[PDB]
RNA sequence: GGGAUGGCUUGUGGCGGCCAAGCGUUCAUAGCGACGUCGCUUUGAUCCUUCGAUGUCGGCUCUUCCUAUCAUACCGAAGCAGAAUUCGGUAAGCGUUGGAUUGUACCCACUAAUAGGGAACGAGCUGGGUUUAGACCGUCGUGAGACAGGUUAGUUUUACCCUACUGAUGAACUCGUCGCAAUGGUAAUUCAGCUUAGUACGAGAGGAACCGCUGAUUCAGAUAAUUGGUUUUUGCGGUUGUCCGACCGGGCAGUGCCGCGAAGCUACCAUCUGCUGGAUAAUGGCUGAACGCCUCUAAGUCAGAAUCCAUGCCAG
RNA sequence: ACGAGAUUCCCACUGUCCCUAUCUACUAUCUAGCGAAACCACAGCCAAGGGAACGGGCUUGGCAAAAUCAGCGGGGAAAGA
RNA sequence: UGGAAGUCGGAAUCCGCUAAGGACUGUGUAACAACUCACCUGCCGAAUGUACUAGCCCUGAAAAUGGAUGGCGCUCAAGCGU
């Protein structure tokens, strides 16, 4: 028998991902998506606009 | 080594036709293709091969039993395979022959 | 063709090695010894096992003596262990019982006495085709 | 086929008959009365005048009181035609030809005078006689004697003279492409507790027993199959299963038993001049 | 069954073929169970009368 | 299908089209592959490639020897019928290896405790009991010679003949390591027999068959499964 | 020397140690691969186990022998309240791994999220984010608005903190669960406007996944204690009256090495390991406001997914639940976490559609025969407390 | 009182005679000798030739390793049409079964296959070699007794110590929540059926394969909706004997016994699930020198095995 | 006829087994009290080498984090051995 | 030989034209045919071919816990010869 590690029953299970569950899964995803996205939607110092810092060693301390 | 020889032997025997037990028409043909004498020498000897190889294995073994180093198990050994390689060796002719009837 | 049916659906094996079961069918015996099954998988200490449908190979005990002497293929058509369908619907015979049939399933017998099992009507036509009542 | 039926042909047993051989002078070649050429050894024999001619091979018919006295001198005639035939009843207590044997064993030890003593070997079938005939010619149970075969399963020296020994040997059974499981087990290879399906070898028995003489035996008559016959001696017997069945197959073991153990009264006809 | 995936993928219609008075019933749910009653043992053509 | 069909195929079909590419191509490569297969194999393999391409080279050589002269005995000048011809009456092998004892027998134990009794003797080279030989008994035997190991047949070989017959032994007449492995019979190297000659033709002067003749062991029969002699003609 | 008759071995080694779960929630090892590609999605959720029922499945497997025909399969109910969404945190990469970066968390949390933080909540003085919910009011935000931008800018991979609400289950339990749940698709700007759109807001499941959608189950399996080797590794039991002992292994060891090996079957804990089960297809995801959310097409029985007296040992389900195909890790009342598949579907079976015939609503208190109360009123007729 | 051969071994005989490349050898022209060859070791027979335990092996459970590969994966060759094979190569990932026979190791069946070994044979349990004391028979001895031997019945009985293993806690760094992943382990396996297709192929008999689909064997991880099992739920009922005066309600017979029995635990005796990328071996090639032909290799490079390494998975 | 004598088989019968699962009591477990003994050169992780086919200490490497509890029978230890 | 024309076999294996060509080296045909090899000539342009010998390197046989030029590691060496 052909192992779930062999060369071509990879390529075959390829194949089936590009042509066939991928679509389906595609659409799936654009409903769920659209679905919670309905949920969702329903100075630079003193603004946070420049990313200023926040309020052993990777250098020997000298 | 002994399984094995007689395993092929009985393989190569037991799968030929056997003329005597064939329809007349199908005798008498194996008959004109092939020397009936010479199909019937060569599997005879094929057989006298078996029965000798299997000869001296059982008294290879008997001298075995005896045996009391494992440098004159070794050499016991070396000659029963020597003596199936001789026998095997005496049958170059029979082997093309079955071969190509086969 | 090594006497394995193809399509059957996993159920309760209920009959090991050494089982005795009623022999169904006309053939003359009346009872079959089970030896061995065919398609039983490789495992240590584990007995092989057959259900309903399953080709198992046994020999004449009790019948006409000369089916005394040969081993015969049979399929079991009955068995008391209760296995489940894919109905849901868990269920047993009355008795344990199989019919003797040749490699290839037919049968050598004219007909069958007492109801035979889905499963074996299903992997075998000529069980299906000379028996009178299906359950 | 099972491996009882191959009981008798072990290498352990024909090593054990082969150092009987080689210890021997003298072969006492032990044959039953009610299946002399059945019980004989002609692969041994065809050994013996191969391979060691200078032993001398006598035949032994012993269980003479089973068979007529007619039909055993014919065999003794048709047995000593070819090698020298001594008819026994090996018993302690009421032997036949016990004389005889130990006359011809004196000649044999007299002409090997040379020697400081002889071994006599015995060999045949199981349960043909030999310890019998060891322990007829001691005058003492020096070797143990059972109706089973396979008894004695290693060679004894028994010492009858200071210059002649008796050796014992396993029972064996040379391997013959003819022999059938049903002729091994009337010929008593075999033990019937061992054996599956024992009711198959009853039609035999039924042949080879006249008729009246199981009808006397049994005191039961009338049946018409040997199915029939087991089930009346089963039912006459109480030999019965649970739910008042009958044990055919208890019922076919006793009258094997009995067959093999001369209950029940059979021969071989000697073959007619 | 070729043209449309094969044997093992095409998926038959088995409603197709049905012969009824309204063709738009050909796909409908027929109820089954109800109220813990099997609805075709009441399934009756005299139903109106009996009622 | 019958008779020459893949022939009969090949004649009116042909064979594929890049069949004699790839044969040339891989007649080509043989020498890379021969090479390869002569630096990379390991073990038994390569041991048996290597002496397989040695016999190979050995023909090869002697071939283009032979095409290369396809186009081109004793001292002493003697007549016909002196030639293939040949005082101290010395054996061929006048000199063996002695035998221990402990390479001759062997203690076989005997008794039920654990305390064995060790008198016997097993004898574990080959040896010829003799004719008419019968086993003494299992009490009274120390020597025991098995019956596996007992031979009654030599491969003799003629000297001045050259050929070799399967003749019967009659007796052991020296074993030169010890007077009891003659009484024995003890067939080892060295040992001299006699054989039975009538089926050679060996006659006197006057017509009688000498039909008994003393032979040389000349091989070790416990480790060769096989006694070979040759004839002190 | 060699072992004469071939076995395989009894356990699998991919699974050691055999020791008890670090924690009781499941964690998510491994999401799914990103594409920026996709739109943006959330790819993990949190329920609990409520229990098991029976359902009978018309199906449509062409070149199945059940084709065609009805099935009965055994399923399991999740009980999924809405999951309260109130942070986001920020990852990047380096070469030692993913490293947070920074956490940003909602204004306003849950007293049942506040309970996550503290093992004694009653003799607390609860000042859990209290000065954090400040920086929101403080220079409107500057710093909360700095640190989404440092995710923006920084970070490659965006999950949100959500938490369930466990006061909407039937468990004595108030402290709630919280999780990371990836967002995947999309950049990773339009992951922090999707987060902070989410802040504060509860999601249901039926926006996290689909009906036919195969998922896989994380959890803690049902845990056993102290197990000897007969039942924990499945070693063959030593025959009767063996001494020292017959549900043991007879060799620990022949051969060398002088030491046990991690190989051999030992006595220990069994059960209550961190299990991960892929492939599991959803079947129903039934909505808590509908009262005939266990209805068929041709069941017409109104009727709620509860057993008839309520599931054993968990209660009642009032929430949105989830029916999945088969056996999930994990007992009643345990927190399990539903996960989006790793990787495209390589089965019809995670392609077909399921149409559902009928849900058992009997009692799992017995052999319940009875979906609803009424049903079980006209087969038993009046009794002597109606005219009590 | 004293003790308890080893970088061995593997696949191809010996003896005797020729031939011979070669090694030697020129003041002696002897001697060894690879490769070979020749003699000894039934016209498909016979089944009427089984040739000596002093040395001892087995079995249960369980784990791991080796390859010297039986099967599965891939590849090369063969009158290999197809089907079934045979020979060989890479490969140890994954499997390699159930029985009969003790008057003393081979048969039978299933199966894809029923491959061979090591870690013992240079104080786990249990049957023989095997043998304390009782007893009998056989052989030997005048005898006590011994043995060529055969049979029967028969006393060693840890662990609480250290380490190793399997699990469970844990000080120090305030407590807690959410995480990362170095490292260690690692998992799937084989068969059948539908379609291709009664098609390719074939005189006929027969009769495939790729893609696609559905189950099953063995292993693994869970789970208890359902069905069996389990009952101290001593839950309800029945029943024997005795005792509490009878009834009711109870005690005792260490759970008196019996029937049903939720819940819990459980069972291929029940159900569910078991996943994808890269680099390679053998081989097949491309471009092209060595070497003016040629060449898959030398520089460069393509594909390719269940192999290797990782992801998925478990621990942290 | 008799026998706790030795052996083979048949029916019935069954958890002997396929193939294990569940229940009870007493322990084992934890607590209060009470409380030994065997054994003990010193101590206890491995791999390779350590001519006297021995290694727990030596050499060279792997490595190596307090203190603990329940089991376990590989090794050490343990048999009036 | 049914057929055999160098090329299924056995035995011989010569001469002519030659620059050179075997009573033939293989492919091929039922047999022929046809192709090719040995050999010769034309183009070219300067060094090659055969067999041995001495160095280093590969193989020249290996089992079974994971391991050893002492370990890392070393490639115009940290290997080998002076
Ligand atoms: N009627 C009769 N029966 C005899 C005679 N001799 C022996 N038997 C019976 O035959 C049976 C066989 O006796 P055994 O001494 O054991 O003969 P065996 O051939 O050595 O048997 P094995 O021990 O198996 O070798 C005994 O049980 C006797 O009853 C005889 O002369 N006459
Ligand atoms: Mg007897
Ligand atoms: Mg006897």
């Amino acid at each position: 028998a052909k192992s779930a590690r062999a060369s071509r029953i990879k390529e075959n299970h390829q194949r089936f991902k590009k042509n066939i569950a991928g679509p389906v899964e595609a659409a799936r995803l654009e409903r769920l998506s659209a679905k919670l996205m309905a949920i969702a939607q329903a100075s630079g110092v003193k603004s946070g606009k420049s990313i200023g810092r926040k309020d052993s060693s990777i250098v020997f301390p000298m | 080594t002994q399984e094995t020889c007689s395993e092929k032997f009985g393989a190569i025997i037991s799968s030929f036709p056997v003329l005597s037990d064939q329809h007349p028409f199908h005798r008498d043909l194996m008959n004109i293709l092939y020397d009936a004498d010479h199909f019937k020498v060569a599997l005879g000897q094929i057989s006298t091969a078996k029965n000798l190889i299997e000869t001296i294995s059982r008294d290879y073994v008997r001298l075995l039993k005896y045996a009391q180093s494992l440098y004159q198990c070794k050499q016991l050994k070396r000659a029963a395979l020597g003596r199936m390689a001789t026998l095997i060796k005496r049958l170059k002719d029979p082997l093309i022959y079955l071969d190509q009837v086969r | 063709k090594r006497g394995a049916p193809g399509g059957k659906l996993k159920m309760t094996l209920g009959l090991p090695v050494g089982a005795i079961m009623n022999c169904a069918d006309n053939s003359g015996a009346r009872n079959l010894y089970i030896i061995a099954v065919k398609g039983a998988g490789a495992r240590l200490n584990r007995l092989p096992a057959g259900g309903v449908g399953d080709m198992v190979m046994a020999t004449v005990k009790k019948g006409k003596p000369e089916l005394r002497k040969k081993v015969h293929p049979a399929v079991i058509v009955r068995q008391a262990k209760p296995w489940k369908r894919f109905d849901g619907v868990f269920l047993y015979f009355e008795d344990n019982a199989g019919v003797i049939v040749n490699p290839k399933g037919e049968m050598k017998g004219s007909a069958i006495t007492g109801p035979v099992g889905k499963e074996a009507a299903e992997l075998w036509p000529r069980i299906a085709s000379n028996a009178g009542v299906v359950m | 086929k099972e491996a009882i039926f191959n009981k008798g042909t072990s290498k352990r047993i024909w090593n054990e008959l082969y150092k009987v051989i080689d210890s021997s002078d003298v072969i006492l070649h032990v044959l039953d009365a009610r299946d002399p050429l059945g019980t004989r050894c002609r692969h041994v024999e065809k050994y013996l005048a191969a391979e060691a001619p200078h032993k001398h091979l006598v035949f032994v018919l012993n269980k003479i009181d089973l068979v007529p006295s007619s039909q055993a001198a014919a065999w003794i005639r048709i047995l000593q035609k070819d090698h020298p035939t001594c008819a026994m009843r090996a018993s302690i207590t009421n032997p036949f030809g016990r004389g005889s044997l130990i006359d011809l064993l004196r000649q044999f030890s007299v002409l090997h005078k040379d020697r400081k003593q002889i071994s006599v070997g015995l060999i045949g079938y199981p349960n043909v006689g030999k310890s019998s005939i060891i322990n007829a010619l001691r005058g003492k149970a020096v070797a143990k004697v059972a109706p089973i075969p396979g008894e004695t399963k290693v060679w004894q020296y028994v010492t009858l003279m200071k210059r002649i020994y008796l050796i014992d040997c396993p029972g064996i059974v040379p391997p013959n492409q003819h022999d059938t499981p049903e002729d091994l087990l009337l010929r008593g290879v075999v033990r019937v507790e061992n054996v599956e399906h024992p009711e198959q070898y009853i039609p035999a028995v039924l042949r080879k027993v006249k008729q009246h003489h199981m009808e006397r035996t049994y005191e039961l008559r009338g049946w018409k199959d040997h199915i029939e016959f087991l089930e009346m001696l089963a039912r006459k017997s109480g030999r019965l299963l649970k739910g008042g069945e009958p044990d055919v197959d208890g019922v076919a073991k006793q009258v094997l038993n009995d067959f093999m153990r001369g209950k029940i009264p059979w021969f071989t006809p000697a073959p007619e001049p | 069954e070729e043209a449309n995936g094969g044997a093992g993928v095409f998926n038959v219609d088995l409603r197709k073929d049905w012969i009824l008075e309204n063709p738009e019933w050909k796909y409908d749910k027929i109820p089954e169970i109800f109220d813990g009653k099997n609805v075709y043992d009441y399934i009756d053509p005299d139903i109106d009368a009996k009622l | 299908p019958q008779n020459e069909y893949i022939e009969r195929h090949r004649k009116l079909h042909g064979r594929r089209l890049d069949a004699e590419e790839r044969a040339r191509k891989k007649a080509a490569r043989e020498g890379h592959k021969n090479s390869e297969n002569a630096q990379n194999l390991r073990g038994l393999r390569a041991k048996l490639y290597a002496k397989q391409r040695h016999a190979q080279k050995i023909q090869m050589r002697k071939a283009i020897k032979q095409h290369e002269e396809r186009n081109v005995e004793p001292s002493d000048p003697i007549p016909s019928y002196l030639l293939d011809r040949a005082a101290r009456f010395s054996v061929p092998i006048p000199k063996v290896r002695g035998i221990s004892e402990e390479e001759m027998f062997k203690v076989v134990k005997t008794g039920k405790k654990t305390h064995k009794k060790g008198w016997k003797r097993i004898v574990t080279k080959p040896t010829f009991v003799g004719p008419d030989f019968t086993r003494r008994p299992v009490k009274y035997e120390r020597f025991i010679r098995p019956m596996g190991l007992r031979y009654k047949k030599a491969n003799v070989t003629h000297p001045t003949l050259n050929v070799t017959v399967q003749l019967p032994i009659l007796s052991v007449k020296k074993n030169p390591s010890n007077p009891l492995y003659t009484q024995l019979g003890v067939l080892t190297k060295g040992t001299i027999i006699e054989v039975n000659v009538s089926d050679l033709g060996i006659v006197t002067a006057s017509g009688k068959i000498a039909w008994g003749r003393y032979a040389q062991i000349t091989n070790n029969p416990e480790n060769d499964g096989c006694v070979n002699a040759v004839l002190l003609v | 020397s060699h072992r004469k008759y071939e076995a395989p071995r009894h356990g699998s080694l991919a699974f050691l140690p055999r020791k008890r779960a670090a924690r009781h929630r499941g964690r998510v090892k491994s999401f799914p691969k990103d594409d920026p590609k996709k739109p943006v999605h959330l790819t993990a959720a949190m329920g609990y186990k409520a229990g098991m029922t029976t359902i009978v499945r018309d199906l449509d497997r062409p070149g199945a022998k059940a084709h065609k025909k009805e099935v009965v399969e055994a399923v399991t109910i999740i009980d999924c309240p809405p999951m309260v969404v109130v942070g986001l945190v920020g990852y990047i990469e380096t070469p030692r791994g993913l490293r947070s970066l920074t956490t940003v968390w909602a204004e306003h949390l849950s007293d049942e999220v506040k309970r996550r933080f503290y093992k004694n909540w009653y003799k607390s003085k609860k000042k859990a984010f209290t000065k954090y919910a400040k920086k929101y009011a403080e220079n409107n935000g500057a710093s909360i608005t700095r640190e989404l931008e440092r995710i923006k800018k920084y970070c490659t991979v965006v999950r949100v903190l959500a938490h369930t609400q466990i006061r909407k289950t039937p468990l004595k339990q108030k402290k709630a669960h919280l999780m990371e749940i990836q967002i995947n698709g999309g950049s990773v700007a339009d992951k922090v406007e999707f987060g902070r759109s989410l802040f504060e807001k509860p999601v249901t499941i039926d926006t996290i996944f689909e009906k036919d959608e195969m998922i896989d189950v994380i959890a803690v399996t049902k845990g056993h204690g102290f197990v000897g080797v007969t039942a924990r590794w499945g070693t063959k039991k030593l025959p009767r009256k063996t001494h020292k002992g017959l549900r043991k292994v007879a060799c620990i060891g022949a051969w060398h090495p002088s030491h046990v090996q991690w190989t051999v079957a030992r006595a220990g804990q069994m059960g209550y390991h961190h299990r991960t089960s892929v492939n599991h297809k959803i079947y129903r995801i039934g909505k808590g406001d509908d009262e005939a959310n266990a209805s068929t097409e041709t069941d017409l029985t109104k009727k709620k997914i509860t057993p008839m007296g309520g599931f054993v040992r968990y209660g009642e389900v009032n929430n949105d639940y989830v029916m999945i195909k088969g056996s999930v890790p994990g007992v009643k009342k345990r927190i399990m976490t539903l996960r989006k598949s790793l990787f495209t579907h390589t089965s019809r079976k995670a392609l077909e559609k399921v149409e559902l015939k009928w849900i058992d609503t009997s009692s799992e208190f017995g052999h319940g025969a009875f979906q609803t109360a009424a049903e079980k009123k006209q087969f038993m007729g009046t009794l002597k407390k109606d005219l009590q």
